[PDB]
């Protein structure tokens, strides 16, 4: 029963901050690679961030650079996104997604997604 | 009696069949493991097949998605030569998702790597008793040959890699006696990439041909003696050996030749005879299909594309995979020469066919100085099985 | 002594919705030795729930029980017209006692 | 050559993987017994796994209601290390629903208890020939360790229990030579409860850590020499080891610490190093899930809750069960120290999951004085099977 | 085919006596624990007596103490309840029920019941 | 070292369990032969189980109507003690529908009868090499013990029957050395009937208890020495042993006691201790259900019905069948006496239950001079299987 | 495919003779026991003759003795019944039937029958 569950969405006045969490069950973070993806209202998907099986944070999108921090914790199997100084251009739905790196073929593709959480920024 | 040193390779003209498993054909109704990366190692009294199991049986519900390699369920086991890897024929060897093992005449040394991606640990056993451990030094996937190690004059030698798969990595040579590490050396090879090395004993030295996974379509080689002093280079022929590769052209033996198809590769082998070379390579330039053995009389000192004879093992319509090299020594046969032999893996399932699993079988050949023939010895299974529907 | 009080006294329901029967002790049970039995007139009783959580072998899936401390609850998810009987909670720890029963009839 | 005496335990820093069965993953399509309580014992030439079978195969109609332990169909059998307990791999040992067995270098001694609840009888065999019998002395369920016995200087020592499971019981030490009982002693331990003891050789004495099902949440220990003179006590640390247990607090080594969660328990182990202790314990306070190894540098003389390092074996989301201790001796390895090792059982089925059966698999680790890592090695079966529907 | 069969019910004038028997098939009394339970007319169940797998009569209900003697016989797989000095308050239906004691978990619960026998006391 | 002569039977107080197969419980999902008449024989290094197979597997289409005994497909095979008779555990011994086999310390002698009803032929092998043959001398079904033969001082002794099953028959004693017949003797026993004899070595002679299928409900015995001189008689107790049998009464040891139930019988055994006797017999007077061991302190010289102790093996609600006797000798144990042991067969299927096949399993016990217990060790299979529907 | 086939029936004037044969397939006569049985006109079955696996003619019915000779041949798996001096009381249907002798239980019973052949005696 492999699954992911998001938490932490809500409404924030501009300039604020939030802390989203993704909790996993059925597997371990010591072998798989994790991703934060988002969908804007009425727009297509956008890749936000990617972390490796080893802890290194390989990539951040240019729009969220300097304000977002991706981190994890393997003792509790949890993933965190700390976001600061929010803009009205960050209202969205967020998913945590999983994919793999093989040392013979390599980088299969995102085959497990969480149900997603909603965040809004307004007055 | 221990495997001595000083004996040269043995003069050959061709390759004669040695063994065939027929493992996936039997696993359709019998009990057969789901294996991959099978290699063959010989000792003073018998030759055995070592393989890495996913912890599941073929044609079962637990073989769902066994294309992935690193998991807490893989194990290293072994069975006699030419026999189906059954639960009733196999002898447990170690817990690992990467491994190697050889013999020094009387006994068996095994090395097996297990653990997380960043702090993997290699355990060294001699006859089933844990004698040593080593830990990753760069915090990245640590891996080993997946073929036999070379053991001469009671000392056994291996090569171990650590680091990125598409950039500079870091390499060590390990020298082991009776199960415990006595020395190791850091190979300084700026601009190279060694993975999955195949090693054989030549003269008073060890000769290895490895895999370049970063920008090379030819194969790199290393040679070292018992003091761990090394020479490094590339195979100097223009008949490329890696997969994928470009069309045959101008080679180079001071650096990699990319020509747009360097990235990625397969485990392979070459045997050196003075100035000439025997190259084992697949027939297709994009996929892993077919297999042939090419003899190039200037393949070690010249960069031309011309050759002097080809013998074929698998035709262009059938799947192949990894390949490797082993040796049968004068303490067994009774000669003053070392007999070279090779084995080929044959992969069925994903990513190329419509199933839920991935497995492999093997064939093995040995070199002889007499009349031989060329034919095709494919796998022969009729996929998909019952569980796939 | 553990006097097990079982409520409600009488239950009327239609076939298709969810039922809960409560069994509550007077002083806290030191263990999880509480079992649920089903009795239909003209038959010997039948074991339904063992150990206050584990289910007996061969019993349908609409039955599930839980609870702790002093409060225990048995729930039937979707009633079916054959599931109307008397239900007893029993404590086979120490001291040995039975409940008085809850009767489940048809609306 | 017989297992001599006088050699101390061996200095360690961590634990390295030794073996894994993958038994329930294979029993989904293969022929695998329905076992429980598997232990491991080593002799001068090999290490074997002993287990108690219910007399049925997994995924069969006869495996119905195999949560019950005492029946006229259980048997004690054994197979090589790391191999699935198949009918084609197992060697018959004895008829019993409680058992133990060790080796004194050359051969195998087994003890197995069978019979009614009130007049059970234990049969002692040496190499398959019945040499002795013992009969229950209190008219209540008579039971033994379910792990290896300790055999040094040709003499083998065991401990046997009889009496109630929630009150005072009665205990004997048995001293055996070449298969027949030469002495026994009555342990007078008013206010104690010893069950399922795990024993290892230290110095010139035998050291055992046992389980309390009446009112203890820490573990009691006994130590004795070849004259059967005994010292008894409790583990003096505040990091409790039993299951269920309360939160960590103040310990005591003159008597049991109840704190409301003493009743019941699981088989466990601890290794003593001078003043410190290695404690093997599960991660959950109410269930049998997870497993970790804790190192406490004052754990044998002090009652504080502070520790000095934790390494984890199974994470908190997976099932565990019994655990036990064995040793690998200097006649095998060749050192002057005794290597300590442990094994863990992993239970699947009732009472916690929705099946008709109950079974278990095993993993085994050994201690080493070098670099190691912590990961998770769970069972990995996907329940329920076909017969459960 | 595990089963239990009761016998010995009937009508008794007050002050009399009876002897009820429960015969088992499919298993042995040398491993299982046995119980006598009863149901009054129009009332809930009442636990009467418990006997262990090795003879000890662990429990008697306060009401039936001093007048009821539980016993067994393993050579014939039979259970007997000898009841003396009957009262009008003993008219009931009697069942013999079976349960188990495990030395790792302990005391599962009554999973096998007999079909039951009827006794009446009146004039 | 060869089994010598002169050592008497050991003093005994009871019987302790030795082995159990659990064969039909495993044959429900595994691969297990359809066997019947299983006996046990021991040599200087191991004890083995010999059995006669119908040439089919259990729960198969070919096991249809296997209640019939003589067919060109039966074979005699053997497996280690206490292990399921699988195709992967069994070693081929001979081609026969009636057979016997013993050991003379180093090796194995087997005798197997095959052929038509009127000209059957017995083939004698020693270690797999055909050394002798014998042919039927009365033109009627020729048959042998179906239990072990007695081999002492390099010479092996058997008894062979030929003739009608409800009238006078004809009997020979065979004396064999290293696989070939050296002598034979014609037993003149007017008014007797010997079938399926169970033999053990006592003193300097061989002692056998046989079966009467014409008009006896007690059991006849024969005793002979190395010169083939014989004494014959009947067991003199009033506690009858054969099934079917009359109620206990007045016995006789000069002739058969019929009392209405002489016709028919089962294979059985008795052990003689001076004036007393241990009698193995079933619990039901009409069927083959239950099994018990009775000790009669005057059973060899007196005709009364009183005894001195009863221990029970199988209760009255479970099926039994053949039973037999074997011995474990002082060259194995190391004592100065021979340990007596027995085995019991347990039959499932037709003619009493609703299936299409018939098979049997076994249990084995050995005598000891110490504390023992009585319980029930039944078969435990849940019939009918899948093929029967 | 175990089966038996009869042959040789027909019409015979009184005082004549005939020779009936039964041919078997699927098994051998060296292990099984054979029988000739008959059914008269408007009458129940009558046992005529029985031969044994060892070849000895165990039984002949009283009404047909001195005139009937049962015999067999194992090289061809055939059974023969020559009959002499026929009477009008021999008009019937004849079957060959098979049964077995076990040396532990004994004499199972006739479980295989041939299709039968018809003989008439008249003028
Ligand atoms: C394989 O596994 C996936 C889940 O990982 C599941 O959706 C699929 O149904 C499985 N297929 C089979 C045939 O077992
Ligand atoms: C398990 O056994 C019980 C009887 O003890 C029976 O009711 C149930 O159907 C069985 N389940 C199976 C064989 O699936
Ligand atoms: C057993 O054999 C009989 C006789 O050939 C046949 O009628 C029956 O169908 C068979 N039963 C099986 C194979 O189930
Ligand atoms: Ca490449
Ligand atoms: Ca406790
Ligand atoms: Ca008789």
């Amino acid at each position: 029963e492999v699954q992911l569950v998001e938490s932490g969405g809500g409404l924030v006045q501009p300039g604020g901050s939030l802390r989203l969490s993704c909790a996993a069950s059925g597997f371990s973070f010591t072998t798989y690679e994790m991703n934060w993806v988002r969908q804007a209202p009425g727009k297509g998907l956008e890749w936000v961030s990617h972390i490796s099986s080893r802890g290194l944070v390989i990539y951040y999108a240019d729009s969220v650079k300097g304000r977002f921090t991706m981190s994890r914790d393997t003792a509790k199997n949890s993933l965190y996104l700390q976001m600061d100084s929010l803009t009205v251009a960050d209202t969205a739905v967020y998913y945590c997604a999983r994919h793999y790196f093989d040392r013979d073929w390599g980088y299969s593709g995102m085959d497990l997604w969480g149900q997603g959480t909603t965040v809004t920024v307004s007055s | 009696v221990h495997y001595s040193s000083g004996r040269d390779l043995c003069p050959i003209r061709g390759w004669a069949p040695l063994s065939k498993d027929n493992g996936i054909r039997i696993g359709s109704r019998g009990e057969v493991f789901v294996i991959r990366e099978p290699f063959i190692s010989c000792s003073i009294s018998e030759c055995r097949t070592f393989f890495l199991t996913q912890g599941a049986l073929l044609n079962d519900k637990h073989s769902n998605g066994t294309v992935k390699d690193r998991s807490p369920f893989r194990t290293l086991m072994s069975c006699p030569i030419g026999v189906a890897p059954s639960p009733s024929n196999s002898r447990f060897e170690s817990v690992a998702w990467s491994a190697t093992a050889c013999s020094d005449g009387p006994g068996w040394l095994t090395l097996g790597i297990t653990g997380p991606d960043s702090t993997a640990v290699a355990v060294l056993k001699y006859n089933g008793i844990i004698t040593d451990t080593l830990k990753s030094w760069k915090g990245n996937i640590m891996r080993t040959q997946e073929s036999e190690c070379v053991c001469q004059d009671e000392f056994c030698y291996t090569l171990v890699t650590d680091g990125p798969s598409d950039a500079q990595a870091f390499y060590k040579i390990l020298k082991i006696r009776k199960g415990k590490i006595v020395s190791m050396k850091d190979v300084d090879a700026t601009g190279f990439h060694f993975e999955e090395c195949s090693c054989y004993p030549s003269g008073t030295e060890i000769e290895c041909v490895c895999r370049d996974n970063w920008r090379g379509s030819n194969r790199p080689w290393i040679r070292f003696n018992s003091d761990l002093d090394y020479q490094i280079g590339y195979v100097c022929s223009g008949i490329f050996g890696d997969n994928p590769r470009p069309v045959d052209g101008t080679g180079s033996c001071n650096g990699p030749v990319n020509n747009g198809k360097g990235r990625y590769g397969v485990k392979g082998f070459s045997f050196r005879y003075g100035d000439g070379v025997w190259i084992g390579r697949t027939k297709s330039l994009e996929s892993r299909s077919g297999f042939e053995m090419v003899w190039d009389a200037n393949g070690w000192v010249s960069t031309d594309k011309d050759s002097n004879g080809v013998q074929d093992i698998i035709d262009n319509d059938n799947w192949s995979g990894y390949s490797g090299s082993f040796s049968i020594r004068g303490e067994t046969t009774g000669k003053n020469c070392t007999v070279p032999c090779f084995w080929v893996e044959m992969i069925r399932g994903q990513p190329k066919e419509k199933t839920i699993w991935t497995s492999g079988s093997s064939i093995a050949f040995c070199g002889v100085n007499s009349d031989t023939t060329g034919w095709s010895w494919p796998d022969g299974a009729l996929l998909p099985f019952d569980i796939d529907k | 002594e553990v006097v097990l009080t079982q409520s409600p006294g009488t239950l009327s329901l239609s076939p298709g919705e969810r039922a809960t029967l409560s069994c509550r002790a007077s002083q806290s049970l030191g263990t999880n030795y509480l079992a649920w039995y089903q009795h239909k007139p003209g038959q010997s009783p039948r074991l339904l729930i063992d150990g206050a959580s584990t289910r007996a072998i061969g019993i349908p899936d609409r039955f599930s029980a839980s609870g702790s401390g002093t409060d225990f609850t048995l729930t039937v998810s979707r009633l079916e017209p054959e599931d109307f009987a008397v239900y007893y909670c029993q404590h086979y720890g120490n001291p040995y006692t039975f409940g008085q029963g809850t009767k489940l009839e048809i609306k």
